[PDB]
RNA sequence: AAGUUGGGCACUCUAAGUUGACUGCCGGUGACAAACCGGAGGAAGGUGGGGAUGACGUCAAAUCAUCAUGCCCCUUAUGAUUUGGGCUACACACGUGCUACAAUGGACAAUACAAAGGGCAGCGAAACCGCGAGGUCAAGCAAAUCCCAUAAAGUUGUUCUCAGUUCGGAUUGUAGUCUGCAACUCGACUACAUGAAGCUGGAAUCGCUAGUAAUCGUAGAUCAGCAUGCUACGGUGAAUACGUUC
């Protein structure tokens, strides 16, 4: 078979994804994705490719991800997946692309500086 | 300055629902809030079974003001409030309301209070009113 | 009463209905209760006579009673009497260890 | 704690040991901060340097939560307005 | 079934080019090299106070680049066993000889 | 309130004398929370008398200065100045209503 | 005092743990490492110099 | 069992050199020019993200107690070794921060995802002991290899059903572990019990424009021992920005 491919990165979590056509079905790592993301039912969002690109589908999948926790694992996905289809036709770049899918927002973490204590606030200050 | 656009809710295909839990969701832990929300959805949706857009949007029309007033020494002026600023008005009222009724469970006053205001009740159509009796008490002074 | 000790509770569970007596925790509900295999299950006092055999013959092998503030006022007197380089420091409100006592209204000082 | 078990200066002991057979002195200028008690040190009576001078006692039987490491309280009255 | 080494250099160029010219002595008499294999290159810190007496909120820090640098050939010939022990400057390397 | 003073050790008649002399202020307003005082001692060789102070106030705070021979004259200052500040920062402010349209 | 101190550190303990290693050039003994037994600002003063990698600065 | 074995370096990832974002390019606008808005592409479009960097001068700002040093003074001492106290006491206030005042909750049992650093007689692996602390030997290791290590929050079912509560664990004392000869004044930590106020805080007042605020944990220095501190790392994840009245 021919399995395209798109490779996502937020969070620490790196997304090599594994497209190929076929069925749609989730394997994260070996694994379906419902039970393994706390808790987590929000999967409607993640096939959005398929939501708004080539509507409906399917291409069947395989994943292989690891870092972070869900969130930014669970947007690698996206990514990954979108980067596949522009890698399958960009075509749809202007579906696509009126949702983005390609900017890896680069926001994350800061660096930690003084006066940030156990959660990050400037401090209190002295009074009368 | 723009305002931090919700894809959509993922449940009814809804959007409203997601600006209501960015307020409950309380420590970011929205599987825990979205946990007493569709528990809400439920338990509501069996209480004088319907559903919750119709409840939902009823009872949050029906507390939703179309005027509240600002201060400008301080003069209190009567504007048409704007939307959405409306928006998340309704739904703090409502919110904030709500949790003030002496009830144990995370739903229970909730649905209470949606069924409150669905029949014109409750005391965020009563601030409603307030509002709207201010103004029009305020146009004097103000407009 | 009922069985023993002081003033078991009234439509409580086992397993902190002993709590309540003076000298009871918690892993202490497990090893009593265990002793006499019950459970409680849920919230609420579900006895009749029938595990009253091991419920009532083991709350016999402890000094859950005022002896404890007997044995408790042997401990105080003990400590408080002997020079005491502990005995003044019983009432500031310290430990073995020291406190520091710089914030203390407190809880354990006038 | 200790880790099996009681310790001693031991160049104390080298004076109960030697005033341990006659009738029993019961008079002690001393160290007296890292020794524990036991009943050969018993018969002598005890003046510990307290942080500023020496401080006798009457040894009695009552002693097992106390040593001598000090029985003074050395804050000195007390440092505070108020009594205990 | 190589020879393999590791270097540890606080200037990020010497690696490459020292790397590069003992492979030259190392594939003169010889042949079977596997590169500079890159290495994460972890770090350090000192936190470090812009103070004397007090102010400790105005600090600064300083750090460290700690480098590994993992270099191997196969097939020895004792020429090549040359290479590895004929030119080692510039010597801020921590070089380590091994199979 | 607050009164660390280096190279001399502080006595008493000195506390009710200036505190209280303060505390004359209350005509406006005292609102008597912090009063942060503050001295030294210095060679010349004439040699010095610090009288430096604090005064803070609701929502903001403030400053009087001043150095001398002695005590008496040198805290007649402190509260000389003090009083015009607290005077003003009082007047101020803004009534002379008007209405509008 | 200080100059003596000097001498309490570098003299012979009674056991392990009585003794201190405070910086050697300035006597600066609190908040001191062990890895260069140098202190606070002795690094800061010895930094400039750049004898040593060292880096300075801003990137973590 | 297993990326373990043989195989492959494809792919994440890996540290060095490479462009790409420079109003650069298009449209409008504008004294045409400076320049503003939008568009196109792009991952980034408006000094991209953040740090590094603090002009002239003000505070006779802090520092002789970092270091050195002008003047003064001690020198059988203000210099010195030695043991013990003590720098930590508290009628008091303040400031600082940490922790509860609970059913999104509390407790039970099963389960998943992080990053970053450190490690030689130092990181301690299993197996073994025990209520736990901890200890038995020693697997592996100058490290993308072996250890610290396991992640926490979450999620899963159970129950608790609004109490001064299964909240709270302060307190006091009982009993063990580790440290250094040394835990009284003065190290924490481990099981027992005891279970205080406190049911969200008046007047007052502070931070914050988005991965923020808010929130859960990890590890480094200091280190025989010792962090409600600091530092660094992450994982989860909001409302508001009309207008500059004031």
């Amino acid at each position: 078979q021919v399995e395209y491919r798109g490779t996502g990165r937020r969070k620490n979590s790196v997304a090599r994804v594994r497209l190929v056509p076929g069925e749609g079905n989730i394997t994260v790592n070996n694994r379906d994705v419902r039970e393994y993301l706390p808790f987590e039912s929000l999967i409607l969002d993640l096939n959005q490719p398929f939501d708004v690109t080539e509507t409906k589908g399917n291409y069947d999948v395989l994943v292989n991800v690891h870092g972070g926790g869900f969130t930014g694992q669970a947007q690698a996905i996206r990514h990954g997946i979108a980067r596949a289809l522009l890698e399958a036709d960009p075509e749809y770049r202007g579906s696509l692309k009126r949702a983005g899918l390609l900017t890896r927002d680069p926001r994350m973490k800061e660096r930690k500086k003084p006066g940030l204590k156990a959660a990050r606030r400037s401090p209190q200050f002295s009074k009368r | 300055v723009p305002k931090r656009d919700v894809l959509p809710d993922p449940i009814h295909n809804s959007k409203l629902v997601t600006k209501l839990i960015n307020k409950i969701m309380l420590d970011g832990k929205r599987g825990t809030a979205q946990r007493i929300l569709y528990s809400a959805f439920d338990l509501v949706e069996q209480r004088s079974g319907r559903d919750a857009l119709e409840v939902f949007e009823e009872a949050i029309n029906n507390i939703m003001p179309v005027l509240e007033v600002k201060a400008r020494s301080n003069y209190q002026v009567p504007v048409e409030v704007r939307p959405e600023r409306r928006t998340t008005l309704g739904l703090r009222w409502l919110v904030n309301y709500a949790r003030l009724r002496g009830e144990k469970t995370m739903e229970d006053r909730l649905a209470n209070e949606i069924l409150d205001a669905a029949n014109n009740t409750g005391g965020a159509v009563k601030k409603r009113e307030d509002t709207h009796k201010m103004a029009e008490a305020n146009k004097a002074f103000a407009h | 009463a009922r069985i023993a000790g002081v003033d078991i509770p009234r439509e409580k569970r086992v397993v902190i209905s002993l709590t309540y007596i003076y000298g009871i925790g918690t892993s202490t509900a497990q090893k009593i209760l265990e002793e006499a295999n019950v459970s409680a299950d849920t919230r609420v006092k579900d006895l009749t006579d029938d595990e009253l055999g091991r419920i009532r013959e083991v709350v016999d092998g402890y000094k859950v009673e005022g002896d404890l503030r007997r044995e408790t006022n042997l401990n105080i007197k003990r400590l408080m009497e002997i020079s005491s380089y502990r005995g003044i420091r019983h009432r500031r409100g310290l430990p073995v260890r020291g406190q520091k006592t710089k914030n203390n209204a407190r809880t354990r000082k006038g | 704690s200790i880790k099996k078990g009681p310790f001693v200066d031991e160049h104390l002991m080298k004076k109960v040991e030697a005033q341990e057979g006659s009738e029993k002195k019961q008079v002690i200028k001393t160290w007296s901060r890292r020794s524990t008690i036991f009943p050969n040190f018993i018969g002598h009576t005890f003046a510990v340097y307290d942080g500023r001078k020496h401080v006798p006692v009457y040894v009695t039987e009552d002693m097992v939560g106390h040593k001598l490491g000090e029985f003074a309280p050395t804050r000195t009255f007390k440092g505070h307005v108020a009594d205990d | 079934q190589k020879i393999r080494i590791r270097l540890k250099a606080y200037d990020h160029r010497v690696i490459d080019q020292s790397a590069e010219k003992i492979v030259e002595t190392a594939k003169r008499s010889g042949a079977d090299v596997s590169g500079p294999i890159p290495l994460p290159t972890e770090k350090s810190v000192y936190t470090i106070i812009r103070a004397v007496h007090m102010y400790k909120d105005s600090r600064e820090q300083f750090e460290q680049r700690t480098h590994k640098r993992l270099i191997d050939i196969v097939n020895p010939t004792p020429k090549t066993v040359d290479a590895l022990m004929g030119l080692n400057l510039p010597s801020g390397v921590d070089i380590e000889i091994k199979l | 309130f607050e009164i660390h003073g280096d190279n001399l050790t502080i006595t008493d008649a000195i506390r009710n004398y200036i505190e209280e002399k303060i505390g004359k202020l209350e005509r406006y307003f005292n609102d008597v929370p912090n009063a942060v005082a503050h001295v030294k001692v210095k060679t010349y060789s004439n040699s010095a008398t610090k009288i430096e102070v604090t005064i803070p106030l609701k929502n903001v705070t403030l400053r009087a200065e001043e150095r001398n021979d002695d005590l008496y004259a040198g805290i007649d200052l402190i509260n000389n100045k003090l009083e015009r500040q607290v005077r003003k920062y009082k007047t101020r402010i803004n009534r002379k209503s008007r209405d509008r349209g | 005092a200080k100059t003596s101190m000097v001498a309490k550190q570098q003299k012979k303990q009674k056991y392990a743990v009585r003794e201190y290693t405070r910086c050697e050039r300035c006597g600066r003994p609190h908040s001191v490492y062990r890895k260069f037994k140098l202190c606070r600002i002795c690094f800061r003063e010895l930094a400039y110099k750049g004898q040593i990698p060292g880096v300075r600065k801003a990137s973590w």
